[PDB]
RNA sequence: CCAGAGGGCGCCCGUGAUUUUUUACUGUGACUAAAAAAGUGUGACCAAAGCAGUCAUUCGACUUGAAUUAGAAAGCAUGGGAU
RNA sequence: UCUGCGCAUGGCUCAUUACAUCAGACGUAAUCUGCCGCAAAAAUCUUGCGGUCUCCGCAACAUUGGAUAACUUGGCGAAACGCCAAGCUAAUACAUGAACCAACCGGAUGUUCUCUGUUCCGGCGGCAGGGCAACCUGCUGCCAUGGGACGUCCAGCGAAUGAAUGAAAGUAAAACCAAUGCCUUCACCGGCAGUAACACUCAGAAGUGUUGAUUCAAUUCAUUCCGUGCGAAAGCCGGGUUUUUUUAUCCGGCGUCUUUUGACGAACAACUGCCCUAUCAGCCAGCGAUGGCCGUGUAGUGGACUGCCAUGGCGUUGACGGGAGCGGGGGA
């Protein structure tokens, strides 16, 4: 049991400095990681500078003004990890983190439409009592599951205000993905060819546009859709490549000029 | 049926714990080209089963191949040393280290005691591939899958 | 007995401080059953079964989409069938009774 | 395939509605000649899905018909003979006959299956009288209480089915 | 104290570990139920999820089951006869997993007169069918050979099952 | 809703080696917390430091920035065929 | 002051400690897990009125029950984060307990009656004569494919024990009787064109769980569960109404019992690696040393432990013993 974290055994995604305490907020048990998320307070204050230290964080959250997936939380702690939808009615922004390039944590702003739309992935399918089947996924089980039953690994289309459940997308040649960990994550591409490796790590083979092909695990990848025009969501000002050290320094050196 | 004298030689009843031995009037089938009832088990990892374990008259509660011992982990490699003990084996392994300093390389051995099923028999200095297991004994962490 | 309404007649106490007029303690009454209680009670059990259905009616509309594909499988795969056995029939028998 | 509204329009809504709907963001509704329209959205999805909605869709007046592509289908269960099926009736144990003795006679019929509790009987037209008796009930008769109901399938074809049946048997044979 | 552990005995190589620790409650051991015959008598004691589990002591009720015929039924477990870990445990009158003892037999001999409209199914479910001569000749006179295939110190009930021609003449052969 | 007939691909299983073959080595990828170390950017008045901050005469713009690398032995994938 | 939650975290220190700890890489299908996330839940004869025979009739939104602190009264003790008798009263404490409303699916059955046996050769018998009830004889009823109605007992979650399920994937055309379906006929006449399943009510209301692998998930049947499990807290607060403040009027926010599985954790196992010493060469079984069999114990795996049986295990590629020492990221 361990309640407490500290400064330098916390992420470098939250970017928190060395100094100024040595005690970062650990997060709960909830919909997602230790190792990957990113906690309330660390976004109000140090993102979106609505709060300028721990009791202005607070003095907004427990008055149920702030809402991931529909639902006021109170708490100043709580993580809130990759795909999902953080709607504050009081300013008029709404976010939907995501990964982006270099590996760190972004922030899109959706409108209307897409502040009720998510997506989920499967862990596992499971089978319960009366022989009703389940998944499981990140956040959360719900229940049965058509839209046409199927399999693990695939990508679901879920809706939040109520189950309005577009069709869904699975792990096949020639579809669209984004990455999440194996320090490869914030890039798109598209799937090559899957390699199966009986009782042991799965490894798949992707591409990207352009070409400057790569790989990566099969529990990295997540799907998005068939294709680039197909996609359910927006994403970042950078579409997942990745350009060359050389390329980037001397581009932020020619435009400094202002 | 009557009772072996060559399957039983223990005070208690030797039986497997999975399947109606009781039987009867069988119902089936499950059982093995053809006889009395057994249970036998395909274990993956790209290993197939023994001929013989099927078809078996063996009693072995340790075994992955009639007995719901799962086989998991690691994967080794290694020759035999000593034909020793009842269903016990002794593993002889080989292999090589370094050391920066000198760049020059040096001889080790390990040894292990793992488990083979009575469906095998394999002699000193032949090969073997075994498995990862839960402890079956103080020692014994692996059981055999395959002879060389 | 029953129907006799005993906020009327709790105990009441008395307390004085020297010009600073009285004030008449007497005490909440807990274990009590108002309108309010009762409506709130048989509501819970209104919720109750509604969600117990919901799933039922959830539970039925799966049901139904499997049966529905099988069906669709069958008649596909009668059309399938058909077709063959009975062209190269056609074909077949026709024609040697047409020789 | 693309599926077929009925009973409706005439019309100027016809025409409001025949622009409105195409051509997106799904659908067009193609105006046809007399109360009725072509509604193009095909698919095996899309034929279950427009049954059962009712966008694109206007009355003036009418009620709606949701109909399939074809204007065809729905008059053979509507008339033409009739012909009647009776259901509480066993196969098991009670016998056929009490069928036919009920509606006085004009003959042909079967009981089916094993499964259950229907026969199946022509009295061809004129069963429009008998029907309208045991459909308003009807109860016992060595059985349970009823319904009785029609639609035409076969007569006329079961007859020249059997025929050409025992045509391809001798030839087979 | 009773710890389960590795770290009091000896290495494969004749050598002796230091500790440099005391023991915890995540080993942890507690001495054994002996569970008899009389009156049932329950000694409840907790684990280490807050999950109970039941310490049995004097169990002669148990419940016991054919194979072949796919029942359970009742019994009175009368006396112990066989037990293969000792012949300590016999004397004693105390019941482990596979001992082997004697039950009352009445609701089994019951039961198969049933093996008006009734009429007809004693004869369907008496076609297709035999018993064994070895377990009729028990069944009749009124005493069986049954064995407990339940750990009746971790539940507080013996359960068992009923011994056909195999391992009935293995152990009837003992006695 | 161009049929019959062999072809060809993608999944799944079963049967077959007169004995099927492998590692060290090396190429390219997988996997692997910070602080520290290496390193890109930035006139904290230089500096040791720190991840900041710079413009705009306005109710904000930079779709701000916080790159990148290294980490014995062992483990994992896939190429090479000399020693 | 009662109640609920937390104090097992954080701080501080390196004494013990070399198949020990620890780092890199793996495993738990061998396990437990409060708070937190998401998701479920159709069991139970209760209450009021009237009479009384114990048991009934008549109604329906459950007017539940018994205690104990603070406080007061007497106090005791040298002291004591020491204590006693009596009198008072609370609950989201503790203890009870909820019909109809409220469904789907399956079992076992009645000497229930009515479609019926179309149905005999055998069976079950029921009676008398000889009856020793062995049987022979004569007499007699019912049954020998079945289905409809009515009645009775059982059915939930979780847990134990025993059966069953938990797909298959290695030859090709006819007749035989037992059925039985469909054609077909006045016909229960004699042949195979059509043909998911199947006795109605439901003409598709699961013929289809995940994994490299399961004695797993889940399903069906038979027996069981007694405190050591299961309430709608018999709970709390708002807001709009209503007109009497003061409605069974509607709406919302909290709180809690039980079940299921994620990550916050815990425990267990070991593939590879690390100072000095041979003036340390043999070390391990009476008192478990290596393995085997049935058990016991534990959250679970195991010589972890009992009983019984074998004779193994390790080592000059440094065992065993001793000396120095918390390990790693890292510093000079």
């Amino acid at each position: 049991t361990k309640k407490h974290l500290k400064r330098l055994y916390a992420p470098k995604d939250w970017m928190l400095s060395k100094l100024t305490g040595v005690f970062a907020p650990r997060p709960r048990a909830g919909p997602h990681k230790l190792r990957e998320c990113m906690t309330l307070m660390i976004i109000i204050r140090n993102r979106l500078k609505y709060a300028l230290n721990a009791a202005e964080a607070q003095m907004i959250l427990r008055q149920g003004l702030v809402c991931v997936d529909g639902k006021p939380r109170k708490d100043t702690k709580y993580p809130v990890g990759f795909m999902d939808v953080v709607e504050i009615p009081r300013t008029g922004d709404r976010f939907r983190i995501l990964y982006d390039v270099k590996g760190r944590f972004a922030l899109v702003k959706v409108g209307e439409a897409e502040g009720n739309i998510k997506l989920l992935k499967v862990e596992n399918v499971y089978t319960s009592t009366g022989r009703i089947p389940v998944a499981m996924t990140h956040d959360g089980h719900r229940i049965r599951y058509p839209d046409p039953r199927t399999h693990r690994g695939d990508t679901l289309v879920y809706n939040l205000k109520e189950k309005k459940v577009v069709d869904l997308i699975k792990s096949s040649n020639g579809k669209v993905v984004m990455v999440t960990g194996g320090a490869n994550r914030g890039r798109i591409g598209e799937i090559m060819s899957i390699e199966r490796h009986p009782g042991a790590f799965d490894i798949a083979r992707l591409k990207d546009a352009a070409g400057h092909e790569f790989a990566t695990r099969a529990s990295n990848i997540f799907v998005i859709g068939k294709d680039m025009q197909s996609v359910p969501v927006t994403l970042p000002k950078q579409q997942g490549l990745r350009i060359n050290v050389i390329q980037e320094r001397e581009e932020k050196l020619i435009a400094a000029e202002a | 049926h009557s009772v072996d004298l060559t399957l039983q030689h223990e005070k208690a009843y030797q039986r497997q714990t999975a399947v109606n031995e009781n039987s009867h009037n069988p119902n089936k089938k499950h059982v093995n080209m053809s006889g009395h009832i057994r249970y036998s088990k395909k274990i993956g990892l790209g290993f197939k089963t023994p001929k013989s374990a099927i078809n078996g008259k063996y009693i072995d509660r340790k075994c992955p191949f009639t007995s719901d011992v799962s086989i998991r982990g690691r994967i080794l490699r290694g020759v035999v040393h000593s034909t020793k003990m009842k269903r016990s084996i002794v593993i002889r392994r080989d292999y090589l280290h370094f050391i920066r300093k000198y760049q020059r390389y040096q001889k080790r051995h390990r040894s292990l005691t793992v488990h083979c099923s009575p469906c095998f028999d394999p002699k000193p200095g032949d090969e073997v591939i075994v498995g990862q297991c839960r402890p079956l004994s103080k020692t014994i962490r692996y059981n055999v899958l395959e002879v060389v | 007995s029953r129907g006799d309404d005993v906020r009327k007649y709790v105990i009441r106490r008395k307390v004085v401080k020297e010009g600073k007029k009285d004030r008449f303690k007497a005490p909440k009454i807990q274990r009590l059953i108002t309108t309010a209680v009762k409506a709130r009670r048989a509501k819970k059990a209104k919720v109750a079964i509604e969600k117990v259905r919901k799933s039922a009616e959830e539970r039925r509309a799966y049901l139904h989409l499997i049966g529905t594909r099988r069906r669709a499988a069958r008649q596909r795969n009668s059309a399938r069938r058909h077709a063959h056995k009975v062209a190269a029939q056609k074909q077949a028998l026709a024609l040697f009774k047409g020789k | 395939n693309g599926l077929y509204v009925k009973n409706w329009g005439q019309g100027s809504v016809d025409d409001a509605r025949a622009l409105f709907g195409t051509a997106g963001k799904v659908v067009g509704v193609r105006v046809r000649r007399r109360r009725y329209a072509i509604i193009f959205f095909e698919n095996a999805a899309a034929v279950k899905k427009a049954i059962d909605l009712f966008n694109g869709k206007e009355f003036m007046g009418n009620v709606l018909s949701v109909v399939p592509a074809k204007t065809t289908p729905k008059p053979d269960p509507h008339a033409n003979s009739s012909v009647v099926f009776v259901s509480p009736i066993f196969r098991a144990s009670t016998t056929k006959k009490q069928i036919l003795e009920l509606f006085s006679g004009m003959k042909v019929l079967r009981l089916r299956t094993y499964r259950n509790n229907y026969a199946y009987v022509y009295l061809d037209t004129p069963a429009a009288a008998q029907r309208a008796v045991k459909e308003k009930n009807g109860a016992e008769f060595r059985g349970k209480q009823l319904r009785v109901a029609l639609s035409t399938r076969s007569l006329a074809k079961d007859r020249a089915r059997a025929e050409r049946a025992r045509l391809l048997m001798a030839a087979q044979k | 104290g009773i710890v389960r552990s590795r770290l009091h005995k000896r290495k494969i190589t004749g050598g002796k570990t230091k500790i440099h620790r005391k023991r915890m409650k995540a080993e942890l051991g507690r001495l054994p139920a002996h569970t008899k015959l009389g009156a049932r008598r329950v000694s409840p004691v907790r684990a280490r999820g807050g999950n109970f589990k039941l310490r049995g002591l004097r169990l002669d009720t148990g419940n016991f089951a054919w194979s072949t015929e796919a029942i359970a039924q009742r019994a009175r477990i009368l006396d112990v006869v066989y037990n293969a870990t000792s012949n300590e445990l016999v004397r004693t009158k105390t019941l482990v997993k596979n001992c082997i003892v004697v039950v009352d037999a009445a609701p089994f001999k019951l039961w198969y007169a049933k093996h008006d409209e009734l009429k007809r199914k004693w004869m369907l479910r008496r076609e297709n069918h035999k018993i064994e001569k070895a377990v009729a000749d028990q069944l009749k006179e009124g005493r069986l050979l049954a064995r407990i295939t339940s750990r009746p110190g971790q539940t507080a009930r013996a359960d068992g099952a009923l011994l056909e021609g195999a391992e009935l003449q293995f152990y009837l052969k003992k006695l």
